[PDB]
């Protein structure tokens, strides 16, 4: 199986900084990139960034730079190399940022791109 | 940037019928991804690479198209299949077409 | 005797086709190659290609590729050309030559000043 | 005559693509020096010299560097051989111990942080009953604080026992020539303007590949192969942003990197036949290592890569650069090795510019780790030993690895940030010319002749 | 200085040439097809893959009429629905690479027909030397 | 393309003086036989180009005891003791190493005045 | 649904059939005779045992009259003391498994007679092409 | 070795008549003196210098024989 478990929905204040975790399990976590995407009512989807968990090289959306930050935590034991955690510190919170956030992974096929996001977290609702 | 435009908007049909959704891209030459999202649930990848069905996708979902014009056809609708359908190229997204029970 | 008898000057209009003839004499013609060198005063020395009389092999480099077809009549010992839709940059002094297998350029032709 | 008969033909030039293991071979001058000076003095054969690179005409083989093989198996082989050059070496299992560290003798300012610590600790000897108090110098990045007093330990102690590199073996690149076995062939794109995908009009078979020196580098790949005349950028899908943009420029940029410290090593015996090479005293000034490039040549090559990046992105486009967005130390900045010691040398000075549609130098500062965790394994590290004296080296920057940002909402500027990530993008920048095919004889064809009784 | 015919006679030197002209040199491709602490196992399995594939090819020749002739006349007619091309256009137009894609679909029919022809030839020769 | 470079272009050298022409390649000129195939040439206006040297330092029969080729690998250099009126004109480097063949850029020898 | 003749044409499919009927299919047994961290050594020595035994068999053919004919007429008479059976009883009665036990005792005489016959044939052909 | 036989006229004959004449400058010895005087070890040193000419002549002879047989079975 491939599982993505996020944190619970959280209520924040304007000007605060939310940290959302995304625990991934069931595959070699060092291989596949983790994308973050948001869902706003009356605005649709919007992409946030990706992180490659091998070294932690990230790339952010251009209109979210200076606010977002992404880190990861790897599994260092010869018994459970599968699991890992991604994080997203989304800062500079405004009332417009009330949205549901998803952490996604691509498929494993040969003709799968990076953006055909196969596996999805259950979503985390942030209300400011 | 690439601006995706879906034509039908709201599509009101009956169960058992077929359906055809359409999206148009500003820049031609790439693939196209089709997502299904029901009411208040986790989204779901129907189609990647504009014609390939994902895992756990029944063969009534058919993707096609080229250049800028991309077709998503559903044959013999079910009541589960009445949902919102999104088109995605790279990091951009369409505003999603709504499928409604007539 | 040790010669590469070429044609004369060739005043050819653009858009047409251009042939050549290397009516060589003196030695065996299978054992010696035929290559083709350009002279512009701008660049200096340039290439066209090669025809192998023994094996029937022939080639042409990428600038002349798509135009030149190298054939030869082995009995009459005449090389040939088929140039197609040249420019004024192709107006140059051409040279039938010879090589051996792992040899060197023994003989040198006179030079056809094809001016378009 | 119209009754055409079939005839088979054995030994026919016709091929298909294949995936097989290739075979390494290095140059005979590396074989002039003997007995495990570097890796694969025994694992490869000496080359047959002057390899048969013969031209092949009227041929159109489509290449693909991105779904290419032999860059996958080279990335497997160099990792496996990197592990095979660590089994005879010393394990640092007895050195995971409580350290009693203190500041090095140096003028001290509260705002400033020293890059070195002076750590004393107990250590075992040849004799199991006796032990010795011995000190060394460590970097800030190798020690962490465990918690008045101030006592430290090494960082890797809680996850993996570490392996010292043997000081006898070196880390310098020796050029590998990958050779096809019997029944295969290596094709090479001799074309000039070639983005590594689609038809190559001038291919040529070859016995073995040319000199591929293995450099370990994340950004700014070093000592590579220069282009012919242009500056060529290369990607799998440029409109995608998750795929890197391999840049290869024509005239190389010389980089001068140095370490002005004068280290003294110190052999510390751990056990019978066990030597740990620590850092003794600093002799001279405590200084910070750096790298130098020339301002004029770097601004010229940035002008070239802007001129070439505008072929895909419009002429009326602003192109700017930035430093890395973040990550681990050996991906936010470019890592390399210089004479046997690893540098992590900051590149915010190079990649700061913006471009409009119409005897100086740059000093950029480095850092030095002594343990490394290359390719990010689970229980593997390498304690690189210190080396004597002031260290410097000269290298030619050959190419780059870039990354575009996903700019929606009417983005006019298109910023480009460096990023290493996978090591394979280093390796793919040298195997873009090569592919492997399988010779398939036994062609069959009709002609006009009939076998008698 | 090397000459065009010298690199024509190299390995795969006629892959862009016409197959009538490529037929003059088949021994070169047939010759560079056989000869040429953990790594010894990899090179050893590469060498035995090479000799085992060469033996598969020599057996597929050997079950047909020719063991070492390298050019093999045989006795099954070319079904013209396989390629429907003239003779002088294929021996002077196309390469071998261009021909294989034209006959990749119609193959393993031809090999079975060759084996049937050789079995028929062996039983007819057995009967002929039987009545003698 | 194994595109050759000639340095320098022009050489005013008085008659009897010395002259040397350097050439540089982009790859090694070495062929499978071990003999790198470099050919130094002639050119005079109104005449066909002619041989000087057909190998590294193995000159063509018909050359006096002044001309010599030298160098290694990628960098090569001509050597002439005394410059004559027959030794004037344009000189050339050339690779017969492997297809495609390349020439140089031409070197004109003139007289100091 | 598969048919009896389809599994007749499989590997060892005629081992209970008569040897006259088993003679129609010999290429199947001849084909599945060549192709098919520590374990690589075991599979590698199995593969080289297979190809080395195939080469021993092809050499024992090659020192006789036939290199790749797979059915070999030759020129030594059958000494009838070896088997003393009629012709039509052995080509229609017994299998090959039943025949090998009947001729296991009288073997390595036959191979030496074949080598002597081939040496005599080669020297007679040498003399014949010598006087021509 | 079996391929170098197979590219010549004989695959498994082990004694191979062929059709290139012995250039007598190679050894300049009589017939009955070499078939009754010398061993093979003594002969190989006499013909070690003149070899790889003979193999190329054999390959040329076999290529000529195959194209002549192709023409002969072509006109039939
Ligand atoms: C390399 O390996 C080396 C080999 O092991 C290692 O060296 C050893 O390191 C340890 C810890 O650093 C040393 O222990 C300390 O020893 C101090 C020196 O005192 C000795 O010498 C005196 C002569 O000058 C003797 O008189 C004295 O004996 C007396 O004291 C004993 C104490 O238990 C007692 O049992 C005897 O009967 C006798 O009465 C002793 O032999 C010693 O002074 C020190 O105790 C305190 O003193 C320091 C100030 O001088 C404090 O800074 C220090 O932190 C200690 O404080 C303790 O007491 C405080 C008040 O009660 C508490 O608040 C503290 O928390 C702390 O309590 C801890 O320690 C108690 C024992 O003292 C213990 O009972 C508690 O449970 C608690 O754990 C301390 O004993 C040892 O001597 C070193 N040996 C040698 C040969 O050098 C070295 O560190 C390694 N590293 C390096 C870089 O070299
Ligand atoms: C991009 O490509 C360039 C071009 O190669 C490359 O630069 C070269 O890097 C190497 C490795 O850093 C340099 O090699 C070292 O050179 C010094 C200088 O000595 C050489 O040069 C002088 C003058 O040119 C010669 O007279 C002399 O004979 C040498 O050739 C040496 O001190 C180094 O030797 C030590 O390391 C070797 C590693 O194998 C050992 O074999 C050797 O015996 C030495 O080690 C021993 O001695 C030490 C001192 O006593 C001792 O502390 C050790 O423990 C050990 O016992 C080495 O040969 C080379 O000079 C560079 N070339 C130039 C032109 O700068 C770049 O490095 C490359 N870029 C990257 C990122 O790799
Ligand atoms: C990292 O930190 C460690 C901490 O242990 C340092 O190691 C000590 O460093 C100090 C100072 O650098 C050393 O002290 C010096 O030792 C010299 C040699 O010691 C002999 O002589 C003394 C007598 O003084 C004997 O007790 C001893 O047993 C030895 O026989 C002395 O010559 C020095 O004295 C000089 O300086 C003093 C300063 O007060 C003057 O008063 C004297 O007159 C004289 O001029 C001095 O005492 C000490 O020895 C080191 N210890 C060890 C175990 O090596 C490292 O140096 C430090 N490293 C770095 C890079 O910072
Ligand atoms: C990024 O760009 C690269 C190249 O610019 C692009 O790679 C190509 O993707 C296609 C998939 O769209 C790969 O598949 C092939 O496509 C060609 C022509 O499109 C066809 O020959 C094949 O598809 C046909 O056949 C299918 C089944 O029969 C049909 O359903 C279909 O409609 C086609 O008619 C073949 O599958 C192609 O191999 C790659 N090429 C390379 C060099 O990688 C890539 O898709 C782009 N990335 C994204 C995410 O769009
Ligand atoms: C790719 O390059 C190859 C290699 O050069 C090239 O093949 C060549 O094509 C030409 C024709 O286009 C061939 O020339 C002919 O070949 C036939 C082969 O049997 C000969 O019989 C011909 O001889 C006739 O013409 C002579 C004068 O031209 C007459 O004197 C004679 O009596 C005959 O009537 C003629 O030589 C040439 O042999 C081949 N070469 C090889 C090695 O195959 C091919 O055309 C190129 N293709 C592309 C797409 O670029
Ligand atoms: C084990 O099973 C095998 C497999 O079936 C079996 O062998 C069969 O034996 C029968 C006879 O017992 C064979 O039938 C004959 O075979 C000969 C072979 O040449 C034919 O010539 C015969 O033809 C004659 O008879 C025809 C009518 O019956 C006439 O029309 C014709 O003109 C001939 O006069 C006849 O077919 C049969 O072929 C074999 N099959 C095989 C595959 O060998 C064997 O007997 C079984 N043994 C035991 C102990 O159970
Ligand atoms: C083996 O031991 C190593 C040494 O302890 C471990 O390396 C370090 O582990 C810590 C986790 O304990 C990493 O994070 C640090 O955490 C403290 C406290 O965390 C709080 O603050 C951070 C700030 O962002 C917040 O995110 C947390 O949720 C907590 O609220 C901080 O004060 C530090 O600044 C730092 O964030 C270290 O990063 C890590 N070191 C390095 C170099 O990465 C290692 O994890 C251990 N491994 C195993 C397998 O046991
Ligand atoms: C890319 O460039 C930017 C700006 O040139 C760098 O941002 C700067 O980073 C430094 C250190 O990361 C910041 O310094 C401060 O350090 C103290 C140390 O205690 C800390 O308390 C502060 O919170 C802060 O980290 C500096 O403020 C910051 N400047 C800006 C404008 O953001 C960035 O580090 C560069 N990227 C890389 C990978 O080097
Ligand atoms: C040469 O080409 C011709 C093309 O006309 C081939 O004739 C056709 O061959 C196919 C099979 O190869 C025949 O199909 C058969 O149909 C029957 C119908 O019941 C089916 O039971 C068989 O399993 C098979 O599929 C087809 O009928 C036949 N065409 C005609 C008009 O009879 C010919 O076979 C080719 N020759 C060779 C040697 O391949
Ligand atoms: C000795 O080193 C320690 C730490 O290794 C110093 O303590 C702190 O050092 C940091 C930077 O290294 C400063 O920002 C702090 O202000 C220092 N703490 C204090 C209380 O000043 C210490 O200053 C160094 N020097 C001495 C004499 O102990
Ligand atoms: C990198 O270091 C090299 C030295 O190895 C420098 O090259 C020399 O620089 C001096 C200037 O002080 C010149 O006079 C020499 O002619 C140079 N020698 C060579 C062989 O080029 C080089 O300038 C340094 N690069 C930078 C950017 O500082
Ligand atoms: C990137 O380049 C810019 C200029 O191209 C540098 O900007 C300097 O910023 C300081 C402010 O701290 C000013 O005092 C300087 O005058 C600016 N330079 C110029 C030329 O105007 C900037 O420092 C560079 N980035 C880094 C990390 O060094
Ligand atoms: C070969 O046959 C297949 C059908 O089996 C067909 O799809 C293909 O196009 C054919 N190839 C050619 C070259 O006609
Ligand atoms: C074969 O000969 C041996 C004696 O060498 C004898 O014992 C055996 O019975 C014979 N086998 C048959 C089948 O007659
Ligand atoms: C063979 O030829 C070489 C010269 O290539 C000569 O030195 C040698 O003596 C010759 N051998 C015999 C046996 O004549």
């Amino acid at each position: 199986q491939v599982q993505l478990v996020q944190s619970g929905a959280v209520i924040k204040t304007p000007g605060s900084s939310v940290k959302i975790s995304c625990r991934a399990s069931g595959y070699n976590f060092r291989d596949y990139s983790i994308h973050w995407v948001r869902l706003i009512p009356d605005k649709g989807f919007e992409w946030i960034g990706w992180i490659k968990p091998l070294w932690g090289a990230v790339s952010y959306a251009r209109q979210l730079q200076g606010r977002v930050s992404m880190t990861r935590q790897l599994s260092q034991d010869p018994d459970d190399p599968d699991w890992g955690v991604a994080y997203m510190e989304f800062s500079g919170l405004t009332p417009a940022d009330t949205a549901e956030y998803f952490c996604v992974r691509r498929g494993s096929c040969d003709y799968c791109g990076d953006f055909p996001w196969q596996y999805w977290g259950q979503g985390t609702v942030v209300v400011v | 940037e690439i601006v995706l435009t879906q034509s039908p908007g709201i599509l009101s049909l009956s169960p058992g019928e077929t359906a055809t959704l359409f999206c148009k891209a500003s820049q031609g030459g790439n693939a196209m991804t089709w997502y299904q999202k029901r009411r208040g649930q986790v989204p779901r990848l129907l189609i990647y690479d504009t014609s390939r069905r994902a895992s756990g996708v029944p063969d009534r979902f058919v993707g096609s198209g080229s250049g800028t014009d991309f077709f998503l056809t559903i044959n013999k609708l079910d009541r589960e299949d009445f949902a919102v359908y999104y088109c995605q190229q790279f990091e951009f997204f369409g505003l999603g077409s709504e499928l409604e029970v007539h | 005797q040790v010669q590469l008898l070429q044609s004369g000057a060739e005043l050819v209009r653009p858009g047409a086709s251009v042939t050549l003839s290397c009516k060589a004499s003196g030695y065996a013609f299978s054992d010696y190659e035929i290559h083709w060198v350009k002279q512009t005063p701008v660049r200096g020395l340039d290439w066209i290609g090669a025809f192998d009389p023994k094996s029937g092999a022939s080639a042409s480099n990428q600038k002349v590729k798509g135009r030149a077809i190298l054939t030869a009549d082995k009995s009459s010992s005449t090389a040939y050309m088929e140039l197609r839709s040249l420019t004024s940059e192709d107006s140059a002094v051409y040279y039938c030559t010879r090589l051996r297998y792992f040899g060197y350029f023994d003989v040198w032709g006179t030079g056809t000043t094809v001016t378009v | 005559a119209e009754n055409l008969w079939v005839t088979v033909y054995y030994g026919v030039p016709v091929w298909k693509d294949a995936e097989t293991t290739l075979f390494c071979a290095s140059d005979a001058k590396a074989y002039e020096t003997e007995k495990h000076n570097v890796w694969a003095t025994h694992a490869c054969v000496p080359t047959d010299p002057n390899p048969q690179e013969i031209h092949l005409e009227n041929v159109t083989e489509e290449f693909n560097m991105w779904k290419n093989n032999m860059v996958e198996q080279m990335h497997t082989d160099i990792i496996s051989l990197w592990d095979q050059s660590l089994k005879p070496c010393v394990k640092l299992t007895p050195l995971c111990v409580t350290l009693q560290c203190t500041n090095v003798t140096n003028n001290i300012t509260d705002d400033m942080r020293g890059e070195l610590k002076n750590c004393s600790f107990n250590m075992t000897t040849e004799l199991r009953d006796k032990k010795q108090k011995v000190y060394s110098l460590f970097y800030r990045l190798d020690v962490v604080q465990i918690n008045s007093n101030k006592e430290y330990r090494l960082i890797n102690c809680n996850t993996s026992a570490c392996t010292q590199a043997c000081p006898k073996v070196s880390f310098e690149p020796i050029p590998i020539h990958y050779c096809a076995p019997a029944g295969f062939a290596i094709l090479k794109c001799k074309d000039k303007k070639f983005n590594g995908t689609g038809p190559c009009p001038s291919v040529s078979t070859v016995q073995c590949t040319h000199g591929i020196k293995p450099v370990v580098s994340t950004q700014l790949l070093l000592n590579g192969s220069l282009a012919e005349e242009e500056v060529m950028i290369r990607s799998e899908n440029i409109t995608n942003n998750a795929k890197n943009i391999l840049v290869q420029f024509n005239t190389p940029v010389q980089i001068n990197c140095t370490r002005p410290n004068n280290n003294t090593r110190k052999s510390i015996r751990i056990g019978p036949g066990q030597a740990f090479y620590a850092t003794g005293d600093i002799i001279g000034d405590i200084r910070q290592a750096h790298c130098n490039v020339s301002k004029a040549t770097w601004n010229e090559t940035l002008g070239k890569v802007v001129k070439q990046l505008r072929k895909h992105f419009g002429n009326n486009t602003i192109i700017r650069f930035a430093n890395s967005s973040g990550g681990d130390l050996e991906v936010t900045t470019h890592s390399f090795n210089c004479g046997g010691e690893f540098f992590y040398c900051n590149t915010s000075g190079l990649f700061n510019s913006t471009w409009i549609s119409n005897n100086d130098s740059i000093t950029l500062p480095c850092r030095i780790k002594q343990i490394i965790n290359m390719w990010q394994r689970i229980g593997q590290c390498m304690y690189a030993p210190p080396i004597q004296g002031v260290i410097r080296c000269v290298s030619n920057i050959t190419g780059l690895i870039l990354t575009r940002d996903g700019g929606s909402t009417n983005s006019t500027t298109e910023t480009f940030r460096p990023g290493g990530g996978d090591m394979r993008d280093n390796w793919r920048s040298e195997l873009y010319k090569y592919k492997v095919v399988k010779i398939e004889p036994l062609g069959v064809a009709p002609t006009r002749c009939k076998r008698r009784v | 200085a090397v000459g065009i015919g010298a690199v024509f006679l190299g390995f795969l030197g006629a892959a862009g040439s016409t197959m009538g002209a490529a037929s003059m040199t088949l021994t070169v491709q047939a010759r560079n097809l056989l000869s040429g602490t953990v790594w010894g196992i990899k090179q050893l399995q590469a060498r035995v893959l090479a000799v085992e594939r060469y033996l598969r090819d020599q057996q597929l020749l050997g079950i047909w009429g020719c063991s070492g002739k390298l050019i093999c006349c045989t006795n099954v007619p070319w079904n013209s629905s396989w390629s429907n091309r003239n003779l002088s256009e294929i021996w002077d137009n196309m390469t071998w690479l261009q021909w294989d894609k034209e006959i990749s679909n119609y193959t393993q029919i031809i090999y079975g027909l060759l084996e049937e022809s050789q079995n028929q030839q062996e039983k007819n020769e057995q009967d002929l030397l039987a009545l003698d | 393309d194994v595109l050759m470079t000639q340095t320098p272009l022009s050489l005013p050298v008085s008659l009897g003086g010395q002259a040397s022409i350097s050439c540089r390649s982009s790859q090694s000129v070495v062929y499978s036989d071990g003999d790198t195939y470099l050919e130094w040439y002639l050119q005079k206006p109104g005449q066909s180009p002619k041989l000087l040297i057909y190998k590294v330092s193995r000159r063509f029969s018909g050359v006096p005891d002044r001309f010599s080729g030298s160098g290694s690998g990628t960098d090569f250099t001509l050597k002439i003791s005394r410059v004559e009126t027959e030794d004037l004109g344009v000189y050339y480097c050339f690779q017969g190493s492997h297809v495609p063949y390349t020439f140089g850029g031409g070197t004109k020898l003139e007289i100091k005045r």
